[PDB]
């Protein structure tokens, strides 16, 4: 109830998916006191960085959608370009390195 | 008045423990960052040796 | 003016905090990048060597 | 009494609906606009009753 209108609007327009809502709550106070899914039910804190980078990028993209002013739009353009350049280059690196480490495994069985 | 003073003192205790918890959460995020940085630096050194 | 005040004292601190967190995350992922590159060199050399003999 | 707005600032701050020619905040937060228009419409409908 005490959250500012920004996070309130973001949560309202976002789906009721627990993942996105917990990400918003963690962003609002650093981390999310989420309820453990294990049978030993308990509360544990999870940091924002534990959430996937794609969801945070989508959140900030929505923020720039609702606040499309030129500085914010340019900042999102630069940060999304850095996303699809650095992290996506790292992503082909990661997928191809899982493939190439599987090649290493096949080699190790080979010799 | 005594109960109001108790409420005020317990709210002061709430604020003190909340500051302690904020420090603990900052230290936990710092510990996560330090773990990441330190293990990646050690990975870099060990991989260079390899 | 209330919307402006939200932009500069509610949206602005939020966006600066997001900026520091995203720059720390960018640092995080370039370190993921060079560590994945170092593993890349490891597997590449291991493959070339083992195929060599 | 009446100052013309910067069209850039107005467009970025306010979503404009030309079909009804209405103005709202882009974030959807209710201002004096929502209160006044909602109150007027509610009076109209209560009169319809």
């Amino acid at each position: 109830n005490s959250s500012s209108g920004t996070f309130k609007a973001l949560s309202a327009v976002f789906k009721d998916d627990p993942q996105i809502q917990r990400l918003l709550y963690a962003l609002e106070n650093g981390s999310v006191l989420m309820e453990e899914e294990s049978n030993n039910q308990r509360r544990k804190t999870i940091f924002v960085e534990d959430f996937p980078t794609d969801l945070i990028l989508k959140v900030m993209a929505e923020v720039t959608d609702l606040w499309p002013l030129t500085e914010f739009k340019q900042d999102y353009d630069q940060l999304y370009h850095n996303y699809e350049q650095l992290s996506s280059k790292l992503r082909f690196i990661k997928k191809e390195v899982l493939l190439q480490d599987d090649r290493l495994k096949t080699m190790s069985q080979y010799h | 008045i005594t109960l109001e003073k108790d409420i005020k003192n317990l709210k002061h205790d709430i604020n003190e423990k909340t500051q302690i918890n904020e420090k603990l959460e900052l230290e936990l995020s710092e510990a996560n960052s330090k773990f990441e940085l330190s293990k990646q630096e050690n990975e870099r050194l060990l991989v260079a040796q390899r | 003016e209330r919307s402006k005040l939200d932009l500069i004292e509610e949206v602005e601190p939020l966006v600066r905090t997001l900026g520091d967190k995203l720059r720390k995350s960018m640092g995080r992922m370039q370190r993921e990048l060079d560590t994945l590159q170092q593993t890349y060199e490891l597997n590449d050399l291991r493959l070339k060597k083992n195929i060599s003999m | 009494l009446i100052k013309d707005c910067n069209h850039d600032e107005a467009y970025l701050l306010f979503k404009v609906n030309p079909e009804k020619q209405s103005v709202s905040r882009r974030d959807g937060k209710e201002g004096v606009f929502d209160y006044v228009i909602k109150r007027d419409t509610d009076m109209k409908r209560n009169r319809r009753l």
